[PDB]
């Protein structure tokens, strides 16, 4: 179900990996029984760092970053939003 | 009934289908963990006699952003006319179990699938956006008469093409080597055998050989890419027909779990670390 995880920079970054669609897409696909525009998923995970600390799991799709709607976002979409922070991160993601 | 279902997110895919950690199901994922590397979805293709010819239509025609000019020609439509005249054998054409004819009206069946191949695919490269045709395949192909029609006409040009590279080989030209195994089989010794003991047996008591997967990317001329996930960890995990693709073919990736079931990836991916 959908998770709202906080994490904070370390001056190594915040310590996993984003992959998804480069595209533009909305078509609907089925995860957990509802239908959703394609979402980023959590590609790879830093031991030890502030992902695998804070709760972040590897599979994780993302459906907010600091409160904005990701879903059908563009892989450039979320990273730049990933950018954005100052400071920390703020992630609402599906397990 | 779409013949190819709906888009699935590899990670639920795999969840669902290849669940454990048998050697067979980890053999699967990390398979299927390659494949994640360029796609973040799959589509279950018909596992049917017809898979391997409908992975690779469905995907080359829902990427179709031009009418390649094999089928843009329009001598195209002149080409069962004049193949069927000099070659009478070619009369011995079995059709697929949704039609039925009297081999008089073999040539107009023939042209008339030719045109709704030629059709549909000029229609879907006219469409602004490959999200669009995805849709606009998706009713073409719900295994009905149209969609068994394309079968009919890929069949036909694998034929020809099956009939050039022969004519090739006696007259002493240069030929493929997937040529020479494939009339080296002692059941298509030369096309007729070929269309008799094989072509038409497609879609009716199997489906396309490994060596037949190069007769198709020669007749659609595209290049078709194969994970092969049984042969996870060797040289033919990905396998590619033509074994050396013209650069100008387009692509399209196939996902051949067994030799009759058949995935396609789709929803092209990119990673970045954080």
């Amino acid at each position: 179900g959908p998770r709202v995880v906080r994490i904070v920079k370390s001056e190594s970054g915040y310590g996993f990996n984003v992959r998804g669609q480069v595209s533009e897409g909305g078509q609907l696909r089925s995860i957990n029984g509802e239908l959703y525009a394609p979402l980023q998923h959590v590609s790879a995970v830093l031991p030890g760092g502030a992902a695998d600390r804070a709760g972040v799991r590897k599979g994780d799709r993302i459906l907010e970053v600091n409160h904005v709607n990701v879903e059908g976002a563009t892989h450039k979409q979320v990273v730049d939003l990933i950018r954005a922070g100052e400071k920390e991160l703020i992630l609402t993601v599906l397990s | 009934p779409l013949s190819v279902a709906p888009e699935m997110d590899i990670m639920d895919y795999c969840k669902k289908e290849w669940r454990g950690n048998t050697q067979k199901a980890t053999c699967m994922k990390m398979g299927y963990e390659e494949v994640s590397q360029k796609f973040t979805s799959i589509r279950r293709v018909r596992g049917d006699n017809y898979a391997a010819l409908r992975a690779t239509l469905f995907q080359a025609m829902s990427q179709a952003v031009g009418l390649p000019p094999w089928l843009q020609d329009p001598e195209l439509m002149l080409l069962p006319e004049k193949l069927i005249s000099k070659y009478n054998w070619i009369k011995q054409w079995k059709l697929g179990l949704k039609f039925d004819g009297k081999n008089e009206d073999l040539v107009d069946k023939i042209k008339e699938s030719l045109t709704l191949l030629r059709k549909k695919w000029a229609g879907l490269a006219e469409m602004r956006t490959a999200e669009a045709r995805q849709i606009a395949c998706d009713e073409l192909f719900t295994n009905e008469a149209e969609e068994y029609s394309l079968y009919e006409a890929v069949k036909f040009l694998m034929l020809n093409r099956a009939i050039e590279l022969y004519n090739d080989k006696e007259k002493g030209k240069e030929v493929p080597f997937f040529s020479v195994l494939l009339f080296a089989r002692d059941t298509s010794n030369d096309p007729g055998q070929l269309l008799r003991n094989h072509l038409n047996q497609v879609g009716h008591t199997g489906g396309l050989e490994q060596v037949e997967m190069f007769l198709l990317a020669y007749a659609v001329r595209h290049t078709i890419q194969v994970y092969r996930l049984s042969k996870y960890n060797t040289e033919e995990f990905i396998t590619v027909y033509p074994t050396d693709p013209p650069k100008d073919w387009p692509v399209v990736t196939l996902i051949a779990e067994d030799d009759r079931h058949y995935n396609i990836p789709v929803r092209v991916c990119e990673e970045t670390s954080l």
